[PDB]
């Protein structure tokens, strides 16, 4: 699952 | 609301307390108090604001997915229930949210961090929606349609290693790839992006060097997965 | 009771589906509906209601923990008034379990397994009360006598590697170091209790033997702290 | 801090 802003 | 007795600062003060203590349903409550006051954000109070209801919703996110997990399987009403209920909460979040942005961060973002940082919030809670959404269709467009609004303040007014830039077209990549079945425009942003903010790295501090990379490196890891 | 209209079965789905989900306030409230559908509870679904309430008192416990420490190191009202907040809700939960405990499942639990795992449970909960209190000594009290209860049966009842025996000796042993200020007692505890389950070891199964052995790794944790 | 029953 791709990666969002953390 | 039943914040509407506390002063404002004294919420702020609360939610950082309540960051500390991991507490992020109690840290949203005391920040969606806070901008009932009426009055804008600053960058930290944007940043307390973002931070409580990205946690609320990732913890119905991540329930969300195991039990439509266990629900693809399985195809008695119990797990669809389920399902359903943590659905509606997760959607009811998310329209807090966009209700504060509508009324009326928004309107009142008088310049051009503000507004972007707040049309980027817009997308992603379009987004979370989307992930769970069977109109899908006209959400997929609200989310395009601000999370683009966003990119075009963005790219006019801010550098490109400034990091709410940066998470913006991070985002939005996730939501071409994931959410509009449009892998390829996902890889193309993903790809300018992170080559637009290396080139602008020589003009920034030990500490935004820091700040920008580790966002770039979140780029990095999708287009290793992408492609 | 909000989950009145709800089947004890799926009560018990749900919050087996809760515990995937990593929802335990969920799981929480699916398991006092079925506790409250007034039929005794299998090993099963007391361990469930166990977890459940563990983990929804293990997050208020870790968030005071954070704000105490804060508000000692501060040593306006808002501090104080968090703490009191998240404290009030934690007192709360425990005298929700207490009354669960007490209104019926101690008095209907017709044999030692259930009423040591009851027992215990009502110890922790009085111990989680204890560690907010200031009365205190009441408190302390009540915990203790439960402990002790529940220890004098599972000696008579249970063999020394039981992991509910284990589990009690060990939360009772941390009962006298944190709360009771009774160091000597804990040591004395959690050692006897060590040796006499190695001793029974050579009775068990290969899956028994990992399970005791993993509860004694516990007991040689806090000797090793506290020698 | 002591370690209780997990
Ligand atoms: N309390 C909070 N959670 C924050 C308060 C402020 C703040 C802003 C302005 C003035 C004072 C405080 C924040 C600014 N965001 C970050 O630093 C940040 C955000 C995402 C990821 C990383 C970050 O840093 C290293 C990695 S986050
Ligand atoms: N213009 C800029 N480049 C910034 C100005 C301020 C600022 C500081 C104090 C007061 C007012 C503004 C910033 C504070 N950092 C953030 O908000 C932030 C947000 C998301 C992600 C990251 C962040 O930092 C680390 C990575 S970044
Ligand atoms: N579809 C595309 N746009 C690509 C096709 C190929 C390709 C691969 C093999 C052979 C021929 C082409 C690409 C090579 N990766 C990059 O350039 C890149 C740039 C920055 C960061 C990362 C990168 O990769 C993982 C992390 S990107
Ligand atoms: N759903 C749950 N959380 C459980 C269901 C059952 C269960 C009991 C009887 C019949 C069917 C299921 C449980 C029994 N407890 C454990 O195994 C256990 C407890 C604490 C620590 C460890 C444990 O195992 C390895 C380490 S826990
Ligand atoms: N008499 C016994 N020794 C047991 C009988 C049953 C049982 C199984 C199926 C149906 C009914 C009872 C047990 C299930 N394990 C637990 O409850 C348990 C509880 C706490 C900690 C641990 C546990 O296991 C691993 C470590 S242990
Ligand atoms: N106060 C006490 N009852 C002890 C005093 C000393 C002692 C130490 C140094 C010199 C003289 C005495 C003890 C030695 N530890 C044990 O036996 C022991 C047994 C089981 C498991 C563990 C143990 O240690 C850590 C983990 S225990
Ligand atoms: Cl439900
Ligand atoms: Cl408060």
């Amino acid at each position: 699952r791709s990666l969002s802003e953390r | 609301g039943a914040m509407g007795s506390m002063e404002r600062a004294s919420l702020i003060q609360k939610a950082k307390l309540a960051e500390q203590a991991e507490r992020y349903e109690d840290m949203a409550a005391f920040m969606k108090g806070a901008v009932e006051k009426g009055e804008e954000l600053s960058c930290e109070e944007r940043n307390l604001l973002s931070v409580a209801y990205k946690n609320v919703v990732g913890g119905q996110r991540a329930a969300w997915r195991v039990l439509s997990s266990i629900e693809q399987k399985s195809n008695g009403p119990e797990v669809r229930e389920y399902r359903e209920k943590v659905e509606t909460e997760l959607q009811g979040v998310c329209d807090t949210v966009l209700g504060l942005l509508d009324s009326h961060l928004i309107k009142e973002a008088g310049d051009a961090e503000s507004r972007v940082f707040y049309l980027k919030m817009k997308g992603d809670y379009y987004r979370y929606l989307a992930e769970v959404a069977t109109d899908k269709k006209r959400i997929i467009d609200s989310a395009r349609s601000a999370y683009q609004e966003a990119m075009d303040i963005s790219k006019k007014e801010m550098p490109p290693t400034n990091p709410i830039r940066l998470g913006l077209a991070l985002n939005f990549s996730v939501f071409h790839y994931e959410i509009a079945n449009s892998p390829e425009e996902a890889i193309s942003l993903a790809k300018t992006t992170f080559d637009e903010a290396m080139a602008d790295l020589h003009t920034l501090s030990e500490d935004s060097y820091k700040d920008s990379t580790l966002i770039m490196q979140l780029l990095r890891d999708n287009l290793t997965l992408w492609t």
